[PDB]
Protein backbone atom coordinates (compact mmCIF):
# COMPACT_ATOMS: atom_id res chain seq x y z
CA UNK A 1 0.00 0.00 0.00
CA UNK A 2 2.93 2.40 0.66
CA UNK A 3 4.07 2.13 -3.10
CA UNK A 4 0.05 2.45 -3.82
CA UNK A 5 -0.57 5.92 -1.90
CA UNK A 6 3.07 7.77 -1.45
CA UNK A 7 5.41 9.30 -4.02
CA UNK A 8 8.34 7.64 -1.93
CA UNK A 9 7.17 4.03 -2.79
CA UNK A 10 6.32 4.24 -6.52
CA UNK A 11 9.69 6.25 -6.60
CA UNK A 12 11.40 3.14 -5.07
CA UNK A 13 9.55 0.98 -6.35
CA UNK A 14 10.41 1.95 -10.41
CA UNK A 15 13.62 2.26 -9.52
CA UNK A 16 14.35 -0.73 -8.45
CA UNK A 17 12.26 -2.05 -11.34
CA UNK A 18 14.34 -1.09 -14.20
CA UNK A 19 17.51 -1.96 -12.74
CA UNK A 20 18.67 1.60 -12.36
CA UNK A 21 22.55 1.18 -10.46
CA UNK A 22 22.66 4.76 -9.57
CA UNK A 23 22.27 5.63 -5.68
CA UNK A 24 19.26 5.66 -3.66
CA UNK A 25 17.54 9.41 -3.63
CA UNK A 26 16.73 10.59 -0.38
CA UNK A 27 12.88 11.26 0.04
CA UNK A 28 10.46 11.06 2.73
CA UNK A 29 6.25 10.01 3.03
CA UNK A 30 3.78 12.71 2.40
CA UNK A 31 0.33 12.42 1.03
CA UNK B 1 -27.96 23.36 -14.81
CA UNK B 2 -26.79 19.31 -14.93
CA UNK B 3 -22.94 19.46 -13.70
CA UNK B 4 -23.39 16.05 -12.55
CA UNK B 5 -21.99 14.49 -15.97
CA UNK B 6 -18.66 15.79 -15.15
CA UNK B 7 -18.95 14.13 -11.83
CA UNK B 8 -19.03 10.79 -14.14
CA UNK B 9 -17.16 11.47 -16.65
CA UNK B 10 -13.90 12.35 -14.18
CA UNK B 11 -14.55 9.23 -12.73
CA UNK B 12 -13.83 7.61 -15.96
CA UNK B 13 -10.85 9.39 -16.95
CA UNK B 14 -9.87 7.73 -13.22
CA UNK B 15 -10.63 4.66 -14.30
CA UNK B 16 -9.23 4.82 -17.60
CA UNK B 17 -5.93 6.21 -15.72
CA UNK B 18 -5.98 9.88 -17.42
CA UNK B 19 -5.09 12.06 -15.13
CA UNK B 20 -4.74 15.16 -17.35
CA UNK B 21 -8.14 14.97 -18.42
CA UNK B 22 -9.82 14.11 -15.24
CA UNK B 23 -8.04 17.06 -13.83
CA UNK B 24 -10.37 19.05 -16.65
CA UNK B 25 -13.30 17.17 -16.50
CA UNK B 26 -13.12 18.86 -12.43
CA UNK B 27 -12.19 22.17 -13.78
CA UNK B 28 -15.79 22.52 -15.24
CA UNK B 29 -17.07 21.17 -11.94
CA UNK B 30 -15.73 24.38 -10.20
CA UNK B 31 -16.50 26.78 -12.89
CA UNK B 32 -19.79 25.61 -13.56
CA UNK B 33 -21.04 25.45 -10.30
CA UNK B 34 -19.98 29.29 -9.68
CA UNK B 35 -19.26 29.66 -6.13
CA UNK B 36 -21.26 26.83 -4.75
CA UNK B 37 -20.39 24.69 -1.67
CA UNK B 38 -18.57 21.90 -3.06
CA UNK B 39 -19.36 18.03 -1.96
CA UNK B 40 -17.20 15.62 -0.16
CA UNK B 41 -17.29 13.31 -4.07
CA UNK B 42 -16.26 16.25 -6.11
CA UNK B 43 -13.27 17.42 -3.88
CA UNK B 44 -11.48 14.18 -2.96
CA UNK B 45 -11.60 13.84 -7.40
CA UNK B 46 -10.05 17.16 -7.50
CA UNK B 47 -7.57 16.15 -5.25
CA UNK B 48 -7.05 12.37 -6.27
CA UNK B 49 -6.85 14.52 -9.99
CA UNK B 50 -3.88 17.00 -9.62
CA UNK B 51 -1.98 14.90 -7.02
CA UNK B 52 -1.87 11.95 -9.53
CA UNK B 53 -0.77 14.60 -12.20
CA UNK B 54 1.70 15.94 -10.03
CA UNK B 55 2.75 12.85 -8.73
CA UNK B 56 3.57 11.69 -11.80
CA UNK B 57 5.82 14.83 -12.69
CA UNK B 58 7.28 14.74 -9.25
CA UNK B 59 8.64 11.01 -10.03
CA UNK B 60 9.95 12.02 -13.56
CA UNK B 61 11.66 14.52 -12.09
CA UNK B 62 13.51 12.79 -8.44
CA UNK B 63 13.94 9.87 -10.82
CA UNK B 64 16.11 12.52 -14.21
CA UNK B 65 17.52 14.94 -10.90
CA UNK B 66 19.38 11.56 -9.42
CA UNK B 67 20.54 10.65 -12.62
CA UNK B 68 22.00 14.13 -13.24
CA UNK B 69 23.78 13.44 -9.76
CA UNK B 70 25.99 10.48 -11.27
CA UNK B 71 26.40 12.27 -14.30
CA UNK B 72 28.23 15.33 -12.40
CA UNK B 73 29.95 12.64 -10.51
CA UNK B 74 31.78 12.03 -13.79
CA UNK B 75 31.81 15.56 -15.01
CA UNK B 76 30.13 14.80 -18.28
CA UNK B 77 28.94 18.49 -19.28
CA UNK B 78 27.38 17.42 -22.97
CA UNK B 79 25.75 14.86 -20.87
CA UNK B 80 24.32 16.76 -17.96
CA UNK B 81 23.07 19.66 -20.40
CA UNK B 82 20.61 17.43 -21.95
CA UNK B 83 19.46 15.69 -18.97
CA UNK B 84 18.92 19.50 -17.40
CA UNK B 85 17.19 21.05 -20.22
CA UNK B 86 14.70 18.02 -20.49
CA UNK B 87 14.23 18.44 -16.68
CA UNK B 88 13.35 21.83 -17.52
CA UNK B 89 10.76 20.99 -19.63
CA UNK B 90 9.34 18.84 -16.54
CA UNK B 91 9.51 21.80 -14.33
CA UNK B 92 8.17 24.12 -16.81
CA UNK B 93 4.83 21.25 -16.75
CA UNK B 94 5.20 21.49 -12.93
CA UNK B 95 4.96 25.20 -12.13
CA UNK B 96 1.93 25.50 -14.44
CA UNK B 97 -0.14 22.73 -12.89
CA UNK B 98 0.48 24.08 -9.47
CA UNK B 99 -0.08 28.23 -11.27
CA UNK B 100 -3.33 26.37 -11.93
CA UNK B 101 -5.10 24.91 -8.90
CA UNK B 102 -3.48 27.06 -6.71
CA UNK B 103 -5.87 30.70 -7.51
CA UNK B 104 -8.77 28.54 -8.58
CA UNK B 105 -8.65 27.20 -4.84
CA UNK B 106 -7.83 31.05 -3.77
CA UNK B 107 -10.95 32.16 -5.82
CA UNK B 108 -13.78 29.61 -5.43
CA UNK B 109 -12.99 27.02 -2.93
CA UNK B 110 -10.89 28.63 0.19
CA UNK B 111 -13.71 31.82 0.54
CA UNK B 112 -16.72 28.81 0.26
CA UNK B 113 -15.24 26.78 3.37
CA UNK B 114 -18.29 26.66 5.88
CA UNK B 115 -17.38 23.44 8.15
CA UNK B 116 -14.08 23.22 10.57
CA UNK B 117 -12.89 20.18 8.54
CA UNK B 118 -13.64 21.59 5.16
CA UNK B 119 -10.82 24.99 5.98
CA UNK B 120 -7.89 22.54 7.25
CA UNK B 121 -8.17 20.48 4.29
CA UNK B 122 -8.17 23.49 1.32
CA UNK B 123 -5.98 25.46 3.63
CA UNK B 124 -3.40 21.69 4.03
CA UNK B 125 -3.88 21.69 0.33
CA UNK B 126 -2.79 25.37 -0.84
CA UNK B 127 0.17 24.41 1.44
CA UNK B 128 0.57 21.15 -0.11
CA UNK B 129 1.24 22.64 -3.65
CA UNK B 130 3.17 25.68 -2.42
CA UNK B 131 5.49 22.89 -1.04
CA UNK B 132 5.87 21.60 -4.35
CA UNK B 133 6.91 24.73 -5.80
CA UNK B 134 9.61 24.70 -3.91
CA UNK B 135 10.75 21.45 -4.40
CA UNK B 136 12.80 23.07 -7.51
CA UNK B 137 12.39 26.90 -7.39
CA UNK B 138 15.81 28.35 -6.95
CA UNK B 139 14.95 31.98 -7.08
CA UNK B 140 12.66 35.02 -5.47
CA UNK B 141 9.72 32.59 -5.99
CA UNK B 142 11.68 29.26 -4.22
CA UNK B 143 11.68 31.91 -0.74
CA UNK B 144 8.19 32.73 -2.10
CA UNK B 145 6.44 29.57 -1.72
CA UNK B 146 8.85 28.27 1.65
CA UNK B 147 6.95 31.79 3.14
CA UNK B 148 3.53 30.91 1.74
CA UNK B 149 3.83 26.95 2.61
CA UNK B 150 5.04 28.03 6.06
CA UNK B 151 1.97 30.45 6.64
CA UNK B 152 -0.81 28.20 5.00
CA UNK B 153 0.51 25.22 7.07
CA UNK B 154 -0.06 26.95 10.32
CA UNK B 155 -2.89 28.66 9.32
CA UNK B 156 -4.87 25.15 8.91
CA UNK B 157 -2.76 23.76 11.87
CA UNK B 158 -4.76 26.43 14.36
CA UNK B 159 -8.13 24.99 13.47
CA UNK B 160 -6.75 21.84 13.18
CA UNK B 161 -5.62 21.29 16.62
CA UNK B 162 -8.48 23.27 17.69
CA UNK B 163 -11.56 22.09 16.34
CA UNK B 164 -10.82 18.39 15.02
CA UNK B 165 -10.34 15.70 17.02
CA UNK B 166 -6.02 14.08 17.20
CA UNK B 167 -7.26 11.22 15.32
CA UNK B 168 -9.05 12.87 12.10
CA UNK B 169 -7.60 11.74 9.21
CA UNK B 170 -6.64 15.06 8.11
CA UNK B 171 -5.53 16.43 11.06
CA UNK B 172 -2.41 13.77 10.84
CA UNK B 173 -2.18 14.20 7.81
CA UNK B 174 -1.51 17.68 7.67
CA UNK B 175 0.77 17.00 10.08
CA UNK B 176 2.57 14.48 8.61
CA UNK B 177 3.25 16.90 5.10
CA UNK B 178 3.55 20.13 7.64
CA UNK B 179 6.34 17.39 9.07
CA UNK B 180 8.00 16.69 5.84
CA UNK B 181 7.93 20.71 4.62
CA UNK B 182 10.58 21.11 8.03
CA UNK B 183 13.22 18.08 7.15
CA UNK B 184 12.41 18.66 3.24
CA UNK B 185 12.79 22.46 2.23
CA UNK B 186 13.64 23.70 5.59
CA UNK B 187 16.24 21.34 6.13
CA UNK B 188 15.72 21.45 10.17
CA UNK B 189 15.19 18.21 11.07
CA UNK B 190 14.96 19.54 14.66
CA UNK B 191 11.28 21.10 14.72
CA UNK B 192 10.18 18.05 11.87
CA UNK B 193 10.84 15.45 14.55
CA UNK B 194 8.83 17.44 17.26
CA UNK B 195 5.73 18.09 15.39
CA UNK B 196 5.91 14.61 14.08
CA UNK B 197 6.20 12.74 17.66
CA UNK B 198 3.72 15.82 18.89
CA UNK B 199 0.54 14.61 16.69
CA UNK B 200 1.36 10.85 17.03
CA UNK B 201 1.17 11.03 21.15
CA UNK B 202 -2.02 12.91 20.99
CA UNK B 203 -3.34 10.01 18.31
CA UNK B 204 -2.48 7.85 20.49
CA UNK B 205 -4.29 8.54 23.51
CA UNK B 206 -7.29 9.38 21.81
CA UNK B 207 -7.21 5.92 19.81
CA UNK B 208 -9.97 3.91 22.01
CA UNK B 209 -10.09 4.47 11.50
CA UNK B 210 -8.65 2.82 8.31
CA UNK B 211 -7.46 6.24 7.04
CA UNK B 212 -6.25 7.07 10.19
CA UNK B 213 -4.47 4.28 10.93
CA UNK B 214 -2.37 4.86 7.36
CA UNK B 215 -1.30 7.88 8.16
CA UNK B 216 0.14 6.99 11.71
CA UNK B 217 2.54 4.49 10.31
CA UNK B 218 3.97 7.23 7.66
CA UNK B 219 4.64 9.17 11.10
CA UNK B 220 6.54 6.47 12.58
CA UNK B 221 8.00 5.46 9.42
CA UNK B 222 9.45 9.03 9.02
CA UNK B 223 11.08 9.52 12.72
CA UNK B 224 13.00 6.45 12.18
CA UNK B 225 14.58 7.46 8.90
CA UNK B 226 14.97 11.12 10.26
CA UNK B 227 17.33 9.40 12.71
CA UNK B 228 19.68 7.04 11.08
CA UNK B 229 22.72 8.67 9.68
CA UNK C 1 26.36 13.19 -37.75
CA UNK C 2 25.99 12.36 -34.24
CA UNK C 3 22.56 10.53 -33.76
CA UNK C 4 23.69 9.13 -30.67
CA UNK C 5 22.13 11.84 -28.52
CA UNK C 6 18.47 10.78 -29.38
CA UNK C 7 19.25 7.03 -28.12
CA UNK C 8 20.43 8.61 -25.41
CA UNK C 9 17.96 11.25 -24.56
CA UNK C 10 15.46 8.57 -25.28
CA UNK C 11 16.98 6.03 -22.54
CA UNK C 12 16.08 8.81 -20.14
CA UNK C 13 12.25 9.14 -21.46
CA UNK C 14 12.02 5.54 -20.49
CA UNK C 15 13.95 5.97 -17.20
CA UNK C 16 11.40 8.54 -16.40
CA UNK C 17 8.26 7.00 -17.78
CA UNK C 18 7.75 9.58 -20.22
CA UNK C 19 6.90 7.08 -23.63
CA UNK C 20 5.16 9.20 -26.22
CA UNK C 21 8.13 11.54 -26.09
CA UNK C 22 10.51 8.63 -26.38
CA UNK C 23 8.62 7.45 -29.46
CA UNK C 24 9.46 11.07 -30.80
CA UNK C 25 13.48 10.48 -29.37
CA UNK C 26 13.41 7.66 -32.28
CA UNK C 27 11.06 8.93 -34.58
CA UNK C 28 14.35 11.14 -35.40
CA UNK C 29 16.40 8.13 -34.49
CA UNK C 30 15.30 6.25 -38.16
CA UNK C 31 15.11 9.37 -40.13
CA UNK C 32 18.39 11.01 -39.45
CA UNK C 33 20.51 8.05 -39.88
CA UNK C 34 18.46 8.14 -43.45
CA UNK C 35 18.55 4.41 -44.48
CA UNK C 36 21.19 3.14 -42.26
CA UNK C 37 20.58 -0.62 -40.97
CA UNK C 38 19.71 0.04 -37.20
CA UNK C 39 21.13 -1.62 -34.32
CA UNK C 40 19.70 -3.89 -31.86
CA UNK C 41 19.73 -1.58 -29.00
CA UNK C 42 17.55 1.01 -30.95
CA UNK C 43 15.81 -1.66 -32.15
CA UNK C 44 14.33 -2.52 -28.95
CA UNK C 45 13.85 1.09 -27.81
CA UNK C 46 11.60 1.99 -30.81
CA UNK C 47 9.31 -1.80 -30.11
CA UNK C 48 9.53 -1.03 -26.20
CA UNK C 49 8.68 2.90 -26.89
CA UNK C 50 5.45 2.69 -29.41
CA UNK C 51 4.40 -0.96 -27.58
CA UNK C 52 4.20 1.28 -23.99
CA UNK C 53 2.15 4.06 -25.92
CA UNK C 54 0.06 1.60 -27.33
CA UNK C 55 -0.16 -0.52 -24.28
CA UNK C 56 -1.68 2.67 -22.46
CA UNK C 57 -3.82 3.30 -24.77
CA UNK C 58 -5.28 -0.69 -25.18
CA UNK C 59 -5.56 -0.69 -21.39
CA UNK C 60 -7.54 2.40 -21.10
CA UNK C 61 -9.62 1.14 -24.43
CA UNK C 62 -10.13 -2.25 -22.76
CA UNK C 63 -11.43 -0.56 -19.40
CA UNK C 64 -13.93 1.66 -21.07
CA UNK C 65 -15.57 -0.55 -23.16
CA UNK C 66 -16.03 -3.22 -20.31
CA UNK C 67 -17.68 -0.31 -18.66
CA UNK C 68 -19.98 0.71 -21.66
CA UNK C 69 -20.72 -3.26 -21.68
CA UNK C 70 -21.94 -2.90 -17.96
CA UNK C 71 -23.90 0.09 -18.95
CA UNK C 72 -25.77 -1.06 -22.24
CA UNK C 73 -26.84 -3.90 -19.89
CA UNK C 74 -29.23 -1.10 -17.91
CA UNK C 75 -29.92 0.56 -20.81
CA UNK C 76 -28.31 3.38 -19.67
CA UNK C 77 -28.32 5.65 -23.39
CA UNK C 78 -27.31 9.23 -21.46
CA UNK C 79 -24.63 7.48 -19.93
CA UNK C 80 -23.43 4.91 -22.72
CA UNK C 81 -22.97 8.04 -25.01
CA UNK C 82 -20.63 10.02 -22.90
CA UNK C 83 -18.56 6.73 -22.75
CA UNK C 84 -18.43 6.15 -26.61
CA UNK C 85 -17.71 9.82 -26.69
CA UNK C 86 -14.45 9.50 -24.68
CA UNK C 87 -13.49 6.11 -26.74
CA UNK C 88 -13.72 7.97 -29.77
CA UNK C 89 -10.72 9.95 -28.62
CA UNK C 90 -8.55 6.81 -27.31
CA UNK C 91 -9.69 4.93 -30.97
CA UNK C 92 -8.67 8.56 -32.69
CA UNK C 93 -5.43 8.45 -30.53
CA UNK C 94 -5.04 4.75 -31.46
CA UNK C 95 -5.43 5.02 -35.16
CA UNK C 96 -2.34 7.74 -35.36
CA UNK C 97 -0.25 5.96 -33.73
CA UNK C 98 -0.45 2.84 -35.52
CA UNK C 99 -0.54 5.19 -38.71
CA UNK C 100 3.03 6.72 -37.29
CA UNK C 101 4.98 3.20 -36.90
CA UNK C 102 3.69 1.25 -39.95
CA UNK C 103 4.51 3.70 -42.85
CA UNK C 104 8.09 4.45 -40.94
CA UNK C 105 8.44 0.38 -40.62
CA UNK C 106 7.44 0.63 -44.31
CA UNK C 107 9.68 3.48 -45.46
CA UNK C 108 13.15 2.52 -43.58
CA UNK C 109 13.05 -0.45 -41.75
CA UNK C 110 11.67 -3.26 -44.14
CA UNK C 111 13.35 -2.45 -47.02
CA UNK C 112 16.85 -2.26 -44.88
CA UNK C 113 16.80 -5.90 -43.47
CA UNK C 114 19.64 -7.86 -43.36
CA UNK C 115 19.71 -10.88 -41.55
CA UNK C 116 17.56 -13.53 -40.45
CA UNK C 117 15.89 -12.69 -37.51
CA UNK C 118 15.83 -9.12 -38.49
CA UNK C 119 13.05 -9.55 -41.66
CA UNK C 120 11.08 -11.86 -39.01
CA UNK C 121 11.23 -9.31 -36.32
CA UNK C 122 10.56 -6.34 -38.33
CA UNK C 123 7.24 -8.52 -40.10
CA UNK C 124 6.27 -9.80 -36.45
CA UNK C 125 5.74 -6.16 -35.84
CA UNK C 126 4.36 -4.79 -38.98
CA UNK C 127 1.57 -7.53 -38.16
CA UNK C 128 1.41 -6.59 -34.96
CA UNK C 129 0.13 -2.96 -35.16
CA UNK C 130 -2.07 -3.87 -38.05
CA UNK C 131 -3.59 -6.33 -35.30
CA UNK C 132 -3.91 -3.42 -33.14
CA UNK C 133 -5.96 -1.90 -35.37
CA UNK C 134 -8.28 -4.62 -35.75
CA UNK C 135 -9.42 -4.65 -32.09
CA UNK C 136 -11.63 -1.54 -32.74
CA UNK C 137 -12.34 -0.87 -36.21
CA UNK C 138 -15.31 -1.54 -37.85
CA UNK C 139 -15.91 -0.83 -41.50
CA UNK C 140 -13.53 -1.69 -44.45
CA UNK C 141 -10.42 -1.00 -42.43
CA UNK C 142 -10.97 -3.94 -39.83
CA UNK C 143 -11.77 -6.54 -43.18
CA UNK C 144 -8.28 -4.36 -44.65
CA UNK C 145 -6.51 -4.90 -41.37
CA UNK C 146 -7.48 -8.68 -40.27
CA UNK C 147 -6.02 -8.95 -44.18
CA UNK C 148 -3.03 -7.13 -44.18
CA UNK C 149 -2.41 -9.14 -40.80
CA UNK C 150 -2.86 -12.55 -42.22
CA UNK C 151 -0.32 -11.74 -44.91
CA UNK C 152 2.45 -10.41 -42.99
CA UNK C 153 2.10 -12.74 -39.96
CA UNK C 154 2.39 -15.43 -42.51
CA UNK C 155 5.16 -13.67 -44.36
CA UNK C 156 7.40 -14.14 -41.12
CA UNK C 157 6.43 -17.16 -40.30
CA UNK C 158 7.89 -18.67 -43.52
CA UNK C 159 11.02 -17.06 -42.11
CA UNK C 160 10.67 -18.11 -38.78
CA UNK C 161 10.72 -21.53 -38.92
CA UNK C 162 13.18 -22.62 -41.38
CA UNK C 163 15.70 -19.86 -40.69
CA UNK C 164 15.46 -19.73 -36.95
CA UNK C 165 15.60 -22.68 -34.52
CA UNK C 166 12.50 -23.87 -32.69
CA UNK C 167 13.94 -22.28 -29.30
CA UNK C 168 14.65 -18.61 -30.72
CA UNK C 169 12.51 -16.00 -28.70
CA UNK C 170 10.97 -14.29 -31.73
CA UNK C 171 10.11 -17.43 -33.60
CA UNK C 172 7.80 -18.27 -30.24
CA UNK C 173 6.71 -14.18 -29.73
CA UNK C 174 5.77 -14.20 -33.60
CA UNK C 175 3.66 -18.25 -33.12
CA UNK C 176 2.19 -16.68 -29.91
CA UNK C 177 0.90 -13.24 -31.26
CA UNK C 178 -0.27 -15.32 -34.48
CA UNK C 179 -1.95 -17.35 -32.10
CA UNK C 180 -3.85 -14.62 -30.23
CA UNK C 181 -4.67 -12.92 -33.78
CA UNK C 182 -6.40 -16.36 -34.56
CA UNK C 183 -8.69 -16.43 -31.62
CA UNK C 184 -9.27 -13.14 -30.76
CA UNK C 185 -9.72 -11.49 -34.18
CA UNK C 186 -10.78 -14.07 -36.59
CA UNK C 187 -12.56 -15.96 -33.86
CA UNK C 188 -11.83 -19.29 -34.71
CA UNK C 189 -10.38 -21.32 -31.79
CA UNK C 190 -9.22 -23.98 -33.78
CA UNK C 191 -6.70 -22.71 -35.92
CA UNK C 192 -5.35 -21.00 -33.34
CA UNK C 193 -5.29 -23.81 -30.22
CA UNK C 194 -2.96 -25.73 -33.43
CA UNK C 195 -0.54 -22.86 -34.12
CA UNK C 196 0.45 -23.03 -30.28
CA UNK C 197 0.58 -26.19 -29.62
CA UNK C 198 3.04 -26.63 -32.79
CA UNK C 199 5.34 -24.12 -31.78
CA UNK C 200 5.27 -25.46 -28.64
CA UNK C 201 5.80 -28.78 -29.52
CA UNK C 202 9.07 -27.84 -31.60
CA UNK C 203 10.52 -25.77 -29.08
CA UNK C 204 10.04 -28.57 -26.38
CA UNK C 205 12.16 -31.31 -28.54
CA UNK C 206 15.22 -28.54 -28.73
CA UNK C 207 14.96 -27.37 -25.49
CA UNK C 208 18.43 -29.13 -24.09
CA UNK C 209 16.93 -18.77 -22.00
CA UNK C 210 15.62 -16.45 -20.26
CA UNK C 211 13.45 -14.45 -22.82
CA UNK C 212 12.60 -18.19 -24.56
CA UNK C 213 11.26 -19.44 -21.45
CA UNK C 214 8.77 -17.03 -20.28
CA UNK C 215 7.12 -17.05 -23.89
CA UNK C 216 6.21 -21.29 -23.26
CA UNK C 217 4.41 -20.38 -20.21
CA UNK C 218 2.64 -18.03 -22.22
CA UNK C 219 1.68 -20.21 -24.67
CA UNK C 220 0.49 -22.81 -22.36
CA UNK C 221 -1.21 -20.42 -20.32
CA UNK C 222 -3.46 -19.52 -23.37
CA UNK C 223 -4.47 -23.28 -24.71
CA UNK C 224 -5.46 -24.03 -20.46
CA UNK C 225 -7.29 -20.65 -21.10
CA UNK C 226 -8.89 -21.38 -24.96
CA UNK C 227 -10.02 -24.81 -22.76
CA UNK C 228 -12.52 -23.86 -19.68
CA UNK C 229 -15.78 -22.48 -21.08
CA UNK D 1 6.19 -10.77 -14.42
CA UNK D 2 2.89 -11.39 -16.10
CA UNK D 3 1.63 -8.16 -14.82
CA UNK D 4 4.94 -6.18 -16.21
CA UNK D 5 5.67 -7.74 -19.41
CA UNK D 6 1.49 -8.40 -21.04
CA UNK D 7 -1.39 -6.58 -21.67
CA UNK D 8 -3.80 -8.92 -19.85
CA UNK D 9 -1.61 -8.83 -16.74
CA UNK D 10 -1.62 -5.43 -16.01
CA UNK D 11 -5.40 -4.76 -17.01
CA UNK D 12 -6.52 -7.33 -14.59
CA UNK D 13 -3.87 -5.72 -12.28
CA UNK D 14 -5.63 -2.16 -12.45
CA UNK D 15 -9.46 -3.25 -12.50
CA UNK D 16 -8.60 -5.61 -9.59
CA UNK D 17 -6.46 -2.22 -7.55
CA UNK D 18 -9.71 -0.17 -8.19
CA UNK D 19 -12.45 -2.28 -6.60
CA UNK D 20 -14.46 -1.97 -9.69
CA UNK D 21 -17.48 -4.49 -9.57
CA UNK D 22 -17.81 -4.95 -13.58
CA UNK D 23 -17.53 -8.60 -15.54
CA UNK D 24 -13.93 -9.45 -16.54
CA UNK D 25 -12.75 -8.72 -19.85
CA UNK D 26 -11.99 -11.80 -22.19
CA UNK D 27 -8.41 -10.76 -23.03
CA UNK D 28 -5.01 -13.52 -24.11
CA UNK D 29 -1.34 -12.96 -23.12
CA UNK D 30 0.28 -11.26 -25.66
CA UNK D 31 3.67 -9.14 -26.53
O1 LIG E 1 -2.86 12.07 -2.85
C1 LIG E 1 -3.51 11.02 -3.03
O2 LIG E 1 -3.21 10.12 -3.84
C2 LIG E 1 -4.77 10.81 -2.19
C3 LIG E 1 -5.91 11.58 -2.44
C4 LIG E 1 -7.06 11.39 -1.67
C5 LIG E 1 -7.08 10.43 -0.66
N1 LIG E 1 -8.17 10.25 0.10
C6 LIG E 1 -8.82 9.09 0.31
O3 LIG E 1 -8.51 8.01 -0.20
C7 LIG E 1 -9.88 9.25 1.20
N2 LIG E 1 -10.86 8.62 1.84
N3 LIG E 1 -11.49 9.40 2.56
C8 LIG E 1 -10.99 10.63 2.48
C9 LIG E 1 -11.40 11.79 3.13
C10 LIG E 1 -12.25 12.69 2.49
C11 LIG E 1 -12.67 13.85 3.13
C12 LIG E 1 -12.24 14.12 4.43
C13 LIG E 1 -11.39 13.22 5.08
C14 LIG E 1 -10.97 12.06 4.43
C15 LIG E 1 -9.92 10.57 1.60
C16 LIG E 1 -8.80 11.32 0.88
C17 LIG E 1 -7.74 11.89 1.83
C18 LIG E 1 -7.29 11.14 2.92
C19 LIG E 1 -6.31 11.67 3.76
C20 LIG E 1 -5.79 12.94 3.51
N4 LIG E 1 -4.86 13.43 4.31
O4 LIG E 1 -5.13 13.58 5.69
O5 LIG E 1 -3.59 13.77 3.79
C21 LIG E 1 -6.24 13.69 2.42
C22 LIG E 1 -7.22 13.15 1.58
C23 LIG E 1 -5.93 9.67 -0.40
C24 LIG E 1 -4.78 9.86 -1.17
O1 LIG F 1 6.25 -5.13 -25.76
C1 LIG F 1 7.06 -5.02 -24.81
O2 LIG F 1 6.81 -4.46 -23.72
C2 LIG F 1 8.45 -5.63 -24.99
C3 LIG F 1 9.37 -5.03 -25.85
C4 LIG F 1 10.64 -5.58 -26.01
C5 LIG F 1 11.00 -6.73 -25.30
N1 LIG F 1 12.21 -7.28 -25.46
C6 LIG F 1 13.09 -7.57 -24.50
O3 LIG F 1 12.93 -7.34 -23.30
C7 LIG F 1 14.23 -8.19 -25.01
N2 LIG F 1 15.41 -8.74 -24.69
N3 LIG F 1 15.98 -9.17 -25.70
C8 LIG F 1 15.24 -8.97 -26.79
C9 LIG F 1 15.52 -9.30 -28.11
C10 LIG F 1 16.07 -8.35 -28.97
C11 LIG F 1 16.35 -8.68 -30.29
C12 LIG F 1 16.09 -9.97 -30.76
C13 LIG F 1 15.54 -10.92 -29.90
C14 LIG F 1 15.25 -10.59 -28.58
C15 LIG F 1 14.08 -8.34 -26.37
C16 LIG F 1 12.74 -7.72 -26.77
C17 LIG F 1 11.75 -8.74 -27.35
C18 LIG F 1 11.63 -10.01 -26.78
C19 LIG F 1 10.71 -10.91 -27.32
C20 LIG F 1 9.93 -10.54 -28.41
N4 LIG F 1 9.06 -11.40 -28.91
O4 LIG F 1 9.50 -12.66 -29.40
O5 LIG F 1 7.67 -11.08 -28.93
C21 LIG F 1 10.05 -9.27 -28.97
C22 LIG F 1 10.96 -8.36 -28.43
C23 LIG F 1 10.07 -7.33 -24.45
C24 LIG F 1 8.80 -6.78 -24.28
Amino acid sequence: RRELHTLKGHVEAVVKLKGLDIETIQQSYDI
Amino acid sequence: STREENVYMAKLAEQAERYEEMVEFMEKVAKTVDVEELTVEERNLLSVAYKNVIGARRASWRIISSIEQKEESRGNEDHVSSIKEYRGKIEAELSKICDGILNLLESHLIPVASTAESKVFYLKMKGDYHRYLAEFKTGAERKEAAENTLLAYKSAQDIALAELAPTHPIRLGLALNFSVFYYEILNSSDRACNLAKQAFDDAIAELDYKDSTLIMQLLRDNLTLWTSD
